[PDB]
DNA sequence: AAAAAAAAA
């Protein structure tokens, strides 16, 4: 209730938290069931705050930052147990969020290499680890929500949408909903938002 | 301290974000550098529209005199359309 | 096995 406007964003979040059912067929294999939402906008438009709210209000969620993560360590790791003396896989960040939601910030600032590690998950919702003699497929049926800044400091409404977004189209086609937000300067809205923010403090 | 006034006045600077609403305000009456009629307040200053003003008779409305101004703000420009002055 | 700093391509 402390965020002004963005009503359609709130409706989209509500529909995403309780998305559709998954489908399995004896011949059609598997069909994806949930919704992923990506938002892009110029700075200081209350995206990270909404992300924190979604973290707080969800049944299960994991917070992730683009810069402070490694794709190989995001899915699984190899660690040797001190007691048994053998090496066993340790669950990564996204595997822990099975049947949950993952929020990633600074997505456009996240390394290109690790991006493919995300795309695999967006392909079949399953990660395959084949390293050091372990061959296993781990289920990860989570939904991902991310917010990214345009290539420039501010959004250019006169340019190609592909030009403003640094991410390749291959992964952008996966997201069901794409939202672009801008802080258009208007004195009426400025006064309303100023009154609201002062009321909150 | 007047008995009647306990409606409340509004500072000039608080007129920026609202329009199509009546207001009451007072301040110094004078001419701007451009040559129009303006009201001054410690908060700020606005312009005056006189074309439909009915003044309270019995006074010498002279520049430099405090006047109570009632009218409707318009954010299309900066014109405060005064409906009465006393 | 996995993260982090350095010089050369
Ligand atoms: N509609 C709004 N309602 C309430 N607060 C808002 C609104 N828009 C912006 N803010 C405020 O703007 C500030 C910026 O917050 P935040 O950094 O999370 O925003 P952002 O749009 O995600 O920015 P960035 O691109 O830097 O991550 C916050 O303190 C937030 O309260
Ligand atoms: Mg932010």
């Amino acid at each position: 209730p402390s965020i002004y406007g963005h009503d359609h964003i709130k409706k989209a979040i509500l529909l995403m938290l309780m998305g559709g059912v998954e489908k399995n067929l004896e011949n059609g294999s598997h069909l994806r069931g949930d919704i992923n939402i990506l938002m892009v906008g110029d700075p200081s438009t209350a995206k990270s705050q909404l992300l924190r709210f979604v973290l707080n209000t969800a049944s299960l969620a994991i917070a992730t930052t683009g810069r402070g993560s490694s794709g190989v360590g995001l899915t699984a790791a190899v660690t040797t147990d001190r007691e048994t003396g053998e090496r066993r896989l340790e669950a990564g960040a996204m595997v822990l969020a099975d049947r949950g939601v993952v929020c990633i910030d600074e997505f456009d600032k996240m390394t290109d290499v690790d991006r493919v590690a995300i795309h695999e998950v967006m392909e079949q919702q399953t990660v395959t680890i084949a390293k050091a003699g372990i061959h296993t497929t781990l289920n990860a049926r989570c939904s991902v929500i991310a917010a990214a800044n345009p290539v420039f400091g501010q959004y250019d409404v006169n340019r190609d949408p592909h030009q403003n977004i640094a991410l390749p189209d291959s992964l952008l086609s996966r997201f069901d909903l794409l939202f672009v937000v801008t802080d258009d300067i208007n004195e009426i809205r400025d006064r309303s938002i100023s009154e609201h923010v002062l009321r909150t403090h | 301290r007047n008995e009647n006034f306990q409606m409340s006045i509004t500072p000039i600077k608080n007129l920026l974000g609202r329009d199509a609403q009546n207001f009451l305000l007072l301040g110094l009456l004078n001419k701007n550098f451009k040559g129009n009629w303006s009201l001054e307040d410690p908060s700020g200053s606005v312009e005056i529209d006189i074309s439909q003003t009915i003044p309270t008779q019995g006074h010498y409305y002279v520049p430099g005199c405090m006047v109570l101004v009632e009218g409707i703000y318009y954010s299309v420009g900066n014109k405060f359309h005064v409906t009465s002055m006393t």
